[PDB]
């Protein structure tokens, strides 16, 4: 199995978030983040390839997060610039296998992270 | 005058109503295939691909009571567009990697008919086949490839094969068949088996080509270089011991010679994980070119870096009966195998 | 009863009316179509493609009401041809780089009606399945490769795969045998998978290859080690015999360079290092100090008596650390890439 | 009638008096075909051909009025054997080399109707693509490939092409894998190109590859900076060893020849001088002018106290000069390719 | 235009257009010459390959001609049909005498094309691409020109059924897109068009010509053979200045030299068929063979000399050749370039 | 007058009712089928592969009483799609490879029909065919092999084949050209062969080549001749130099094993000596020779005038009698 786990929370500005993976992480090429607030379904917010450097984000934070990597330190940074009030979440950190379906979607998302909190 | 229009009234005959769909004596009986091969012509065989080629008339028989008929003919001879119309068994190779059916002006098929409702059909076919091969025994190998065959849907309950002659006179070689640029096809067995799998028990004909290889080529590619590369690494023991750089250079040239030649004879096989009989005589050939070495080594350093002739003076006849040796009794243990 | 003429009328009822269109039971709950594998050989592994070619016959089964039948004892079988003529899930590869149904005498199709409407249907396939691989680790590294089936035009509200047996239902991977590799183990999965158009069902069959060490040590290592080993042979030459030793030296290092152009086709144009290469151009490193070594003699022996015994001395440590230097370094290289 | 008759007579009355000859609302307003794209992978990049091999799900969207059907809800999903009874967008690639449709199974197709005569349209495809390369900046070059779409019998009357959903028509790009390559980014294009038999329209999806330089540093670029380093320890060598200086000197100046020759075989036979091939021939300028370097150092020594001291000047000033030299050269190479 | 009734009466003028039609017989059959008119355009030209004396070349293919069967009245002038009716349309079959090897594309139905105007003209285009036999001769190899031709016409109607004319009139026919050439180490120079009648063991029939002109650009020989040839003369000509009891070095030089001669002389044959003749390009090796093997044979000689004949002033035959061979291979690279290039 | 509905019906009429399973004149006496072949070009011809690559024009004639219209004067020709209404002699090459009929705009197929009933039949096809070849000559080597034109499902009682026009029934072989051979004859031959199954007709189409070899005077030997000269300045170099006696021999001889491998790994493994084995061996003795010669001098003057007395008739021996193995290499394979 991959393992993974979170650090970065608090509180508004800016954050930055970053998820650890261990293990054989080469089988899993895409991690993103999941975000979820109280009565709401859980949401996508961005997705990171290993090796490869591209990225893609949903609207609702385009240009405001971004998202980048240590290959050696086998680390994914969510840098969460410029919050507003509506960001108010957890915000999981997932991976993805290789073949599985597309990034927008969780159910695609094997192993998952601790949901580290941010409030605003 | 009639003959070329009576037939098509008593052929339409026989197609009306037929259902090619369910097999000759579906509810009563079970269907027998009567087959034999015709190989007119083998190989090649490519053992960095772990498979060889060949090409056969395949022919098979079989009784469908459905198209029995009488009329002014025994037998009568059908284009190749009724063959779709007419119930054909689904033979296939079990071992079959690749292979060609052969269009050429048409279908290269023959369906012929006899007053019986006897079938005999037959078709070319182009085979490359997997084959087990063991190359422990690399330069002096042999094999036995086997092309096994058999029904695909139906199972041992519904058809079964047998040869057309029974005997081993039902597989047949031709002669002019040989594209074996590299072996001997030394002979053929033939035989019979059952098979269960997920989709039932099957009957499967086999038929074994026993092949043996040729040393010519690796004697004149391998080993003479080889040999001529000991040599090279032992004339140095006739020059003088003064003059240091031409002993040096015949030593590390000829172990840059055995390094190319240890890379180029496995450039051949299909990447196996063990030491062949072909490795044991470069690797001994390399231990002595490089022991040719170390023994200039060991003399320059006694007879400059300090009465130690006596190892250049042996060195000429040693190495030399050692090699002999080795040479005599690595032939004498394979070749006799 | 099972006359030859009460089996015809009997299909054709089957058939007349029926259309291929629609799948089984369609409006009304998912159709489940079991899956069944029977591995007949696994052609070849190459990294330099990222791919395995895999051979095999492939089984379904699946209930379509509209094939029911009775008053025959038998499970028929029937003509391939009729495939065209049933219908079929539209399971595919997804990983599959080409593929291809066997057209021996017949396409290798295969379809059996049980009476209780239970389509049997199974083909024969030769596929080239993509398999990327982490070559971090190549002469000693361990590979993860799958199969990914899935169906491409119905969703889960329609098809539900699952494997038949459970962990019997693929068979013939433990006769396999590779030349280069040893199938470790092999695991199964049945699992949702979710696009924009919605959820789509899957299955996936996966390997584990593990590499057989032996070929390197007759191609790659002993040929590098004692190359290594005979550059050693300067330090033992009179210092003096200046044409010897630089001849000796600089021919290793042609010799090293000769086995990496043929460690050139092997293997892909990959960015990182391998420990292949960080082997060869350590001992590259080693063959290169063990030339420069005289230089530093030479120029010391003649930048002047003692002199001459340092050009000794040096012989004398090199004669030691060098050696035991390598020992050191290969003690190292393996105990790291088998522990670590 | 029932859930499943109740379909069947839909579907038989859709296509009854359906006509494959015409297009959707001929004589009309042109028939607008939405679509969108989802990347499986690239297969691989070649200089020596120039062309990419890419593996895609393709998928187009479009009204037709005759297709509408009232009383049923379903989206319905016929089985993939209808695409050859409905009217498709003679859409295809213009730099398309050679490709095909995966036929595994089933030729992998798929068709999804609903109520108001809306139709989506999909296909697996693997295609290769040709790709014009500027190569002269290799290896620390970019490239723009691309897949140009077009649609043949129809002009822009008739038919018009656009990328549903805009900014998002095409996903899938960050799971494309190259050891030799990473994507910049991708950019989409909607045109109208002019032919002369009429107007079509156009789409294109265009990829910035950048290339990967590690596996040049490791194999390429260091076997040529050590050899080079190598051509100067007959600097520190005595002059009066003169088979060795030699020996040495033109077995450096082999190997450089050999690298620059027998690299070639890997990349395509182009007319103009790479910047990899400016270096490795800067390189070897160094090494025999090293070797003249020693040519006159004998030539003076010998044949014209100038005898020693001259000799022994020259000499003393390679140990400097020629490392200086090369690490200018080596500095301006690195910041011209990489800065301008 | 009529959208509402426009679906309908269409169709049913297409079908009655067509019964009783059928495809096995010419448009005016016992009549007329069928006048088939044609057009090519190049999307791009190569690559070209010498190994195998072939090209390839992507087109769309277009063609024309009059079915008086086919005409019609409707309300709108010319009809877009989609492309399968060609099979049941009568179509000319014009093929390619050059093809080893061609493709019809097939993506999303095959890449052709048909439409009818409406007094009965058919326009018929499709996409190709033609791997064409294309015969080249080498005396010139590295500063050679050649002209590929590319010939189609009919293949089972003879010159007194079917004819070709190019549509635009000859010289304006065929066009090269210039965002699509396809060459790398050629330059394409021009094109050219014409016509020929053949009779052949079933009659007579007209061919179509297109001669494509190509030159080559010499860049990659250059940098690849002869810039490693001319400096290995040079290199073997540096022996001229060591000293003669440098005995182990003024002979590493020749030797090496050779052998290097003999690793340049073979590599050309990864760039050429085996041609049966030598090239201008063999004579500049065998010319830089001839210097760097004699430039070794002049010291044998010095050092047999020099100590065969101790009273001798052998010192004499450094000092000429130090200078004679530099001299020499000078003078020939002006006569050999000046041959070719002007040529 | 009103022609074209007259042919219309003229063919309707023919294959309305045209049972396409029965050879013409079924059950009377076999029907004879001509054939003529125009050869396009012969493409590479690969020992590696021991095949040829052929394109072709190849046409067949037969007469079918059930076509024989009367009322129109044509040579009656008809689209492509008709060959396969119609029916056809079932034709095929036994000793082919890999082939395909060509389809580049329409499959290339031409059917002719003639008041009489005469059919002419063509193709245009691309055939690889086996060619063995037997290489002990080689490169001096002249190749004979074939094209075998059979029918398949018919015995000779059925179908008889000739060819048309006897010696003239072939045309472009004076054409064609290729870079390694040149087409010295060219034969045809009609026969029957039995299998088990009857005697079938059969018939062959022969090409003997022979190779030039004037590529392989630049491309192997005089490599070889040179480096062997090369490997003679050893005797003119004396026997103090010894750094240079051996750099000289062994490089050599290490060229000489070197080149055997460009060669050999582009031609098929057989296992007897070709002409340039013999050659390259011959080469490589007198160089290995060339080398032991200064090893056996060392030992007589380090153990001296024999020293001199050795070299000095070395330098014409070694010339003398490579010049004669010269002579009889070219004596061996050229003259006899
Ligand atoms: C070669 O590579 C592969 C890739 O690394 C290795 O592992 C497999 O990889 C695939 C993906 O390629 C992966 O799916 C598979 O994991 C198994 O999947 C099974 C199905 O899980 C699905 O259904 C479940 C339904 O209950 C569901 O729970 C799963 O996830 C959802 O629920 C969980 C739990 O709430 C959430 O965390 C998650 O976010 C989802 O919402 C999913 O939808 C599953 O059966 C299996 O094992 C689990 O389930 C079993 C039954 O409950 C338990 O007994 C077991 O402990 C687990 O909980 C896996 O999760 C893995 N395969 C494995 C075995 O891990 C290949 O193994 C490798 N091959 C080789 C030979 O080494
Ligand atoms: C790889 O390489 C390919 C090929 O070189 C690159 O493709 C090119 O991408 C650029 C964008 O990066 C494309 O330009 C855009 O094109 C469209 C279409 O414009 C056309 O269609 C319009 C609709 O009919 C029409 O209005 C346009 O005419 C106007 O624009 C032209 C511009 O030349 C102007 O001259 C006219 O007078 C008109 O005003 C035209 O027919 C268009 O949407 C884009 O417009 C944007 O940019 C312009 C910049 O001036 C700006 O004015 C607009 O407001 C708008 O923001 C833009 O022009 C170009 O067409 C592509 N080239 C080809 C040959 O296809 C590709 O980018 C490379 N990829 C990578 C990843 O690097
Ligand atoms: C390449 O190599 C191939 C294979 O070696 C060569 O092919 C051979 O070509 C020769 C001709 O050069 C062929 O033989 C000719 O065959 C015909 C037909 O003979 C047949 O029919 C006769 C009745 O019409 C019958 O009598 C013959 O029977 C005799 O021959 C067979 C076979 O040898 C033998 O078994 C019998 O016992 C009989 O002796 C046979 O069935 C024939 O016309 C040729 O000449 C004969 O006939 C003419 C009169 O027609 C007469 O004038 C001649 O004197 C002579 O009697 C000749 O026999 C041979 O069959 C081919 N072999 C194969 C295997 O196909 C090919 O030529 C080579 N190419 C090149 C370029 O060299
Ligand atoms: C082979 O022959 C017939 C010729 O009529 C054709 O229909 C068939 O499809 C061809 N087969 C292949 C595999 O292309």
């Amino acid at each position: 199995q991959v393992q993974l786990v979170e650090s970065g929370g608090g509180l508004v500005g800016s954050l930055r978030l970053s998820c650890a993976a261990s293990g054989h992480t080469f089988n899993y090429p895409i991690m993103g983040w999941f975000r979820q607030a109280p009565g709401k379904e859980r949401e996508f917010v961005g997705a990171i390839s290993w090796s490869g450097g591209s990225t893609s984000y949903a609207d609702s934070v385009k240009d405001r997060f971004t998202i980048s990597r240590d290959n050696a330190k086998n680390t994914v940074y969510l840098e969460m610039n410029n919050l507003k009030p509506e960001d108010t979440a957890v915000y999981y950190c997932a991976a993805k296998g290789r073949y599985s379906g597309g990034l927008y979607y969780p159910t695609n998302y094997d192993y998952w992270g601790q949901g580290t909190q941010v409030t605003v | 005058n009639d003959n070329i229009t009576i037939f098509t009234r008593i052929l339409d005959g026989l197609l009306d109503g037929y259902d090619n769909r369910l097999r000759p004596g579906l509810g009563e009986r079970i269907t027998q295939v009567r087959t034999d091969i015709y190989v007119t012509s083998f190989g090649p065989v490519s053992d960095t691909e772990m498979e060889y080629t060949i090409d056969v008339f395949f022919r098979q028989s079989w009784k469908d009571e459905r198209l029995r008929f009488k009329g002014p003919m025994q037998r009568l001879p059908l284009n190749n567009l009724l063959a779709s119309k007419i119930w054909t068994p689904d033979t296939f190779f079990h071992n079959g990697k690749k292979s060609i059916a052969h269009n050429m002006t048409t279908p290269n098929k023959l369906l012929r008919l006899e007053d019986d409702g006897t079938l005999l059909y037959t078709m070319r076919l182009t085979i490359s086949a997997e084959c087990p091969m063991q190359l422990e025994d690399f330069p002096m190998d042999a094999h036995a490839c086997p092309l096994k065959f058999g029904s695909y849907a139906y199972p041992n309950s519904e058809v079964v094969y047998v040869w057309t002659n029974g005997s081993t006179k039902s597989v047949v070689v031709a002669e002019d068949g040989s594209r074996l640029n590299q072996y001997h096809l030394m002979g053929q067995t033939v035989g019979t088996e059952n098979i269960s799998t997920s989709t039932g028990e099957y009957t499967i004909m086999t038929a074994h080509f026993h092949l043996k290889r040729k040393i010519g080529y690796f004697v004149i590619q391998t080993y003479l270089p080889c040999i001529m590369t000991v040599i090279l690494s032992q004339v140095s023991f006739w020059l003088n011991r003064e003059s240091v750089p031409a002993r040096t250079v015949f030593g590390v040239t000829t172990v840059l010679t055995m390094t190319t030649l240890s890379i180029s004879a496995r450039n051949s096989l299909p990447k196996v994980a063990y030491a062949t009989a072909m490795d044991w005589f470069i690797a001994v050939c390399y231990a002595f070119v490089f022991s040719a070495l170390i023994e200039f080594a060991t003399v320059n350093y006694f007879t400059k870096s300090q009465s130690i002739s006596k190892i250049d003076k042996m060195s000429r006849i040693v190495f030399p009966v050692l090699f002999g040796t080795f040479n005599l009794v690595y032939w004498a243990t394979y070749l006799n195998r | 009863p099972g006359n030859m003429s009460f089996v015809k009328e009997t299909v054709d009822k089957l058939l007349k009316g029926y259309d291929i269109r629609l799948r089984p039971d369609f409006g009304g709950p998912p159709v489940c179509v079991g899956m069944n594998i029977d591995i007949a050989s696994i052609d070849m592994v190459s990294e330099v493609n990222m791919d395995y070619t895999l051979t095999m016959y492939f089984q379904q089964y699946w209930r379509d009401k509209r094939l029911a039948y009775s008053g025959i004892p038998l499970n028929l079988t029937l003509d391939n041809r009729v495939a065209d003529q049933l219908w079929v899930p539209d399971t595919y590869f997804l990983n599959d780089k080409k593929s291809f149904v066997h057209g021996v005498t017949v396409k290798n199709r295969m379809i059996r009606l049980h009476p209780d409407g239970t389509v049997l249907y199974g083909l024969r396939i030769t596929t080239t399945a993509a398999c990327m691989m982490d070559l971090r680790r190549y002469p000693l590294d361990e590979q993860n490769c799958t199969l990914e089936i899935e169906s491409y035009g119905y969703t889960t509200d329609d098809i539900e795969f699952y494997w038949r047996g459970g962990d019997k239902a693929v068979t013939g991977v433990e006769r396999i045998e590779l030349p280069q590799f040893s199938i470790v183990e092999h695991r199964l999965v049945s699992r949702n998978v979710v696009f924009a158009t919605g959820a789509y069902p899957r299955l996936s069959l996966s390997f584990r290859l593990k590499r057989n060490i032996g070929y390197f040590i007759l191609q790659t290592y002993m040929p590098s080690i004692l190359i290594t080993i005979l550059s050693w042979v300067s330090f033992w030459i009179n210092y003096d015999a200046s044409a010897a030793r630089v001849a000796l030296g600089i021919t290793t290092v042609l010799t090293m360079t000769t086995i990496n152009t043929h460690l050139r086709e092997t293997l892909p144009k990959i960015p990182y290092v391998k420990a292949i290469d960080m082997y060869l151009m350590g001992c590259f490193v080693f063959v290169f100090l063990a030339l420069l070594e005289y230089a530093f003699v030479n120029y010391i022996f003649f930048s002047q008596e003692l002199y001459k015994g340092r050009a000794a001395a040096i012989d004398r440590w090199s004669r030691i650390v060098f050696p035991f230097t390598f020992s050191l370094f290969n003690l190292v290289y393996w105990l790291y890439y088998v522990n670590s």
